[PDB]
């Protein structure tokens, strides 16, 4: 259930529902400010594709689902399955 | 025993005493077994028991530790005896099991005597005749491995173990054992004089460490010569003194503070020395440019001025040698640039 | 591409893998760890606009809890200088000049923020016109001004407040004559509703203060200059004064309903600050003053319930002493009490909507922003039950 | 391709923040978040810093209730290797490695945190030299060291503590000869106070450990290896020994005053673990011991009050068993008991702040921490009342 | 210190290989072999530079101090503050 | 006011009444001249209060 997933994700600290990013860089789900999240997800997609190339340079049989981009303000969890890229903003605390 | 300690109200009435006499043999046998276990634990000798090393960590000298351990075991055995006497009633020894238990306890207590070790330790102390009287500190001859010559290492005429003996007295005096008055006087004198001796030995060890550190880097002894001279003069003044006197405390305090100041100035000079040396080495390979050379020279001169304001000793000759070396390096760099 | 095929692709049933992926990543990301009293808090005193000109009203912005509206009324130093001035003070950063300044031709006597418009200031003046201040505009002149007709107020307006929900607002204003008037916030050319507060037939009310209970917009309490508090119904068949109170023998100089929620209701409770140093913890349903705190030789000027503490309330003094009264702690001596320097007759106290920070006016224009102790400010869960028990005491 | 710049940047040690953050973050990275009554809780044995090594002291950081400091004497395994070993062990995430290490050229006897600052660690060594260490800076050498003088401590120091609050602090230390000395955390090179504790006829007291009434400064209490307990006022109207106690027959090893504070005043109760299994409880106003602890013999080292439960404490025996002893439920049988496997010489016991778990040192260096049953961890008003009436028993 | 640092960073999980990198990529140290360490670490350096740009996009004041990617066959570590770029080759579990 | 208002119903006792305000009449003098200090405010303030 999509709504069940939304309720489960919003339970996490500092998380506003569930936002899912497509391969185009446009989030299929809308939870935060549209322009900022669209540009941020576009840069996210560029980096995650270039990191996919990174890993397949030496690991041509691996798949990416986990990455911890944390700063002193907030952490972004990025997770691709094959096309849907979950991005979650979570406080480091 | 806890069960009975709950109830003692009509023990005067010989109605409940029948029950306590019914299980009296079980009581006696189990108490005997407990005493057997305690004696088995005692049979593990004090040095063989971890209690000895724990007491050693506990600032308890081994002889006193063993003595007190045996005394505590005897105390617990006597507690068992009086506790049996109280719980069972008067005259449990009249029973064959009771008299057997009492004679087992008496034999164990006789095996658990303690004054013999005290006498042996006192006799050993008298035989060895410990003392501290003599020179303030001793200078001796040792051929330290690594050098063919005979190193005249400086020591302190004070055995660190002597205070331990005092502690033994400081423990045995209240234990009830009377020690000979000579031992009392020696231990008291050593105890009261210990702080001066330990201060002297730590000061001399620190001085030796810092002076060997200085001579490790020969480039700095020329500057530190003044402090070394004053420390040597203080040592020369001190050595002539006999071990016990009244000028001991002021001389000890001034030597300690002088050594501390010497060491701190040594470390400051050392750190600024490697700073200057590293800057000189950088100047050696520094690229040909008036600005960079001028900046290096400015920093070096600032460091030299910082040394000057601290009012160290023998600055001008050190400055002259440093200038000679820097001008040699400048000449080499000028040759490279000119060619 | 566009936002229509995304809906169908969401409705597609290939999301088992995505759901398992999301469940796994969330359940693995669940674990989180770390990587490694009364005080003078702040000041505010203009000099161009705050030479004498005593404080007259204070408020905080609900939308912007860092913003305070001042109101400096009296103009006697220079007739040529501006008559009424309203200064706004920000909390986020410390400055020596007010953020924004507003000038009105008459003397401003009361002021408050607008709830619907978070960029608008509305205040009452001495002439009796309700005065707007469109903060977007760059001009100090009032943007919209109510007419001084018989339809609107013609007496010194001292209480103004906008109430309602974001989609249904009403700016209530009461003047000393007693004519209550609701305007629309966007249109004030005409009074959209108004009626004259009258007690028993042919008896006008000398209104000098009011307060609406939290939540209610239909009934409220009013404090009259004649020392007799009343309760009025704003809208209904029985619109007007509905209660007569014996009150106190002195003019009411302040009033406030209860300002807390979360436990057993206390909206029936409110405090009046009279003109003889007699504040009155006291409820609507009863008619007799529940308690009559009395001290001092001088007298109070304002009293404000704590927005978070169901017992604490402040207390102005004309001797310069600000004292906070915590009923649960005690009922006779001020729980906290300190006197501001220069012993000037303070005129107002307003609590920050956070309830953690208090404000005090002044008789010379120097608003002082005081801070309170953490223990004395925040209540506990047992605090409400203790307040209930203390009220049940008598 | 660089060959020396990397080599020289590796040689040049600017790795302070580097190493600090790497250590604080890699043990965090130990977490396995891969997408594809008594009970032991955490047993720690540092293979590198606790191989055949005896725990010397234990302390829990009040400021950071996850940091423990432990000590060690000289190592008989190797004298050439560093002798005074100090360890800082953390409760953030599970790891075998200690969070911090520290060396002292002399054998370390006792160590503790500083109440004045939440990062400095202060410890008394076997040479009677108070040693200061800065946890935030990554260094092995002592930061500061008190002078070894006749005025200062010269005999081995076994107890150091910080009294007062964070702006009225004072570092009090005791020497086994009997010197009490007061220092400050800012400067550790000159005793602010120093006085040789004396009972009568100018004979000193071989103090082993000391404690203080919680919530109070001054009026200290000490225990002697002679087999005595004393109350001695720090400054008062007369410093020195003020009260003899009948005490225990054998040497006094561990002394502690009551800690838990509630509706009743029990800060005058003293527990003393002597060398004869006899953990004696009494009060400062009575010269005789109140109750006695007797189940076995032979050296229970130390006893500590649980800061949360008023009638419950802990004591650990040298033969290898720690027993939690409650006064409310029992008086002759332990309310809880456990033995560390291998039956080792368990040395030191320490209640963590707010209780709920205990820390135990060992002669083998394997410190074990573990919680306590909830049904016996939490106290209640009934506990205080029944505890008081059990004092009324005798 | 150098050797103790690498020893404690390796034996903490029996890590296959870690080298200390205090320079911007191109490290000459080796833990199994020169190529798989040096080229992969330089590649990691480039991608963490691009990650720093990515995190500065949302706000320039933010910096990346912690980065891990835990995939199906590899877990890769780097903790950059100014020039300290970690590398960890480890099993996914 | 409070400190003897703590008594209120106490001094109806035969001995408490003799225990109150016989020893404290001088403090009633003190509160009288406290009232004098009170009227001091009234003395000269009329148009400039």
């Amino acid at each position: 259930e999509v709504e069940e997933t939304l309720k489960r994700l919003q339970s996490q600290k500092g998380v506003q529902g569930i936002i899912v990013v497509n391969t185009e860089g446009i989030p299929i789900k809308s939870t935060m400010d549209n322009p900022t999240t669209t540009q941020y997800a576009s840069l996210m997609h560029s980096f995650i594709l270039k990191a996919r190339s990174t890993v397949r340079d030496i690991d041509p049989q691996n798949d990416l689902t986990f990455l911890r981009i944390r700063s002193k303000k907030n952490e972004i969890m990025v997770a691709p399955d094959k096309d849907y890229f979950l991005i979650v903003i979570q406080n480091p605390t | 025993f806890r069960i009975f300690s709950r109830f003692n109200a009509l023990f005067v009435r010989p109605h409940i005493r029948g029950a306590i006499r019914e299980y009296q043999t079980q009581l006696i046998q189990r108490v005997k077994d407990d005493i057997e276990s305690l004696h088995d634990k005692f049979k593990v000798q004090y040095p063989q028991s971890q209690a000895c090393k724990m007491s050693h960590v506990r600032d308890l000298p081994p002889v006193s530790g063993s003595i007190i351990w045996a005394k505590q075991i005897d105390r617990q055995l006597t507690a068992y005896m009086k506790r049996v006497e109280d719980v069972l009633g008067k005259g449990w020894e009249n029973h064959v099991e009771g008299q057997k238990l009492k004679q087992d306890g008496d034999s164990f207590r006789m095996k658990l005597n303690t004054q013999e070790i005290f006498d042996d330790w006192a006799r050993k102390v008298q035989q060895r005749n410990l003392g501290v009287s003599g020179r303030i500190f001793t200078i001796e001859s040792t051929r330290v491995r690594g050098r063919t010559g005979n190193v005249l290492k400086l020591k302190v005429n004070f055995l660190p173990e002597i205070i331990t003996l005092s502690k033994e007295v400081r423990n045995l005096k209240w234990l009830g054992f009377r020690v000979p008055l000579a031992i009392v006087n020696k231990a008291h004198q050593a105890n009261q004089l210990y702080p001066f001796a330990i201060s002297l030995i730590e000061s001399v060890r620190t001085y030796e460490r810092t002076c060997e550190k200085v001579e490790e880097r020969n480039t700095i002894s020329l500057l530190v010569a003044g402090l070394k001279k004053e420390v040597q003069a203080l040592i020369a003044e001190g050595i002539a003194l006999v071990w016990e006197s009244y000028k001991l405390d002021p001389y000890v305090q001034r030597l300690a503070e002088t050594v501390f100041n010497f060491q701190e100035k040594v470390d400051d000079l050392l750190i600024i020395e490697e700073k200057i040396d590293l800057e000189v080495r950088s100047l050696e390979t520094c690229m040909y440019d008036h600005k960079t050379f001028s900046e290096i020279l400015n920093r070096v001169q600032k460091a030299v001025d910082d040394l000057n304001l601290h009012s160290y000793s023998n600055l001008p000759i050190w400055v002259n040698k440093l200038d000679m070396e820097i001008e040699r390096i400048l000449g080499v760099r000028l040759q490279a640039g000119l060619r | 591409l566009t936002e229509e095929e995304k809906q169908q692709i969401l409705h597609s049933e290939e999301f088992l893998s995505f759901f398992d992926h999301s469940t796994r990543i969330v359940e693995r990301a669940l674990s989180e760890q770390i990587n490694i009293k009364l005080s003078l808090n702040r000041q505010f005193f203009d000099e161009r606009w705050s030479k004498h000109r005593v404080v007259s009203c204070l408020d905080w912005s609900s939308q912007y809890p860092e913003l305070l509206v001042a109101s400096y009324n009296n103009n006697e130093d220079a007739p040529h200088e501006p008559d009424g001035v309203a200064l706004v003070w920000n909390m986020k950063y410390k400055k020596t000049t007010p953020e924004y300044v507003f000038h009105c031709q008459s003397a401003v006597m009361s002021a408050t923020f607008a709830k619907f418009h978070p960029n608008l200031v509305v205040g009452g003046t001495y002439s009796g016109q309700i005065v707007l201040w469109d903060n977007r505009s760059n001009k100090r002149t009032p943007v919209q001004r109510t007419p001084l007709s018989a339809a609107a107020h013609t007496h010194p307006v001292y209480c103004v407040n906008v109430v309602g929900t974001q989609n249904a607002h009403n700016l209530i204003s009461i003047s000393t004559d007693g004519k209550i008037c609701s305007w629309s916030l966007d249109m004030l050319s005409h009074p959209q509703d108004s009626m004259e507060l009258v007690h028993k037939q042919s008896k006008a009310v000398a209104v000098t203060s009011m307060s609406f209970p939290v939540g209610d917009v239909n009934n409220f309490v009013v404090g009259s200059e004649e020392g007799s508090v009343y309760t009025a119904c704003r809208h209904g068949s029985k619109a007007g004064i509905s209660e007569m109170f014996e009150g106190h023998q002195g003019p009411i100089t302040g009033i406030h309903c209860h300002a807390a929620v979360g436990a057993v209701d206390f909206s029936h409770l409110f405090v009046t600050s009279s003109f003889d140093w007699t504040v009155k913890l006291w409820t609507t349903k009863n008619n007799k003053p529940l308690y009559s705190f009395e001290d001092n030789a001088d007298y109070v000027y304002d009293v404000m319930w704590s927005p978070t503490h169901p017992a604490l309330f402040a207390c102005v003094d004309g001797m310069g002493r600000l004292d906070l009264w915590n009923l649960n702690n005690d009922t006779e001596v001020p729980t906290a009490s300190i006197s501001v320097e220069g012993n000037p007759a303070l005129n107002r106290v307003r609590w920050t909507h956070s309830g953690r920070e208090i404000a005090v006016g002044d008789s010379e224009g120097q608003i002082v922003i005081y801070d309170v102790g953490e223990q004395i400010a925040v209540p506990r869960n047992d605090e409400w039950a203790r307040f209930g028990r203390t009220l049940a005491e008598i």
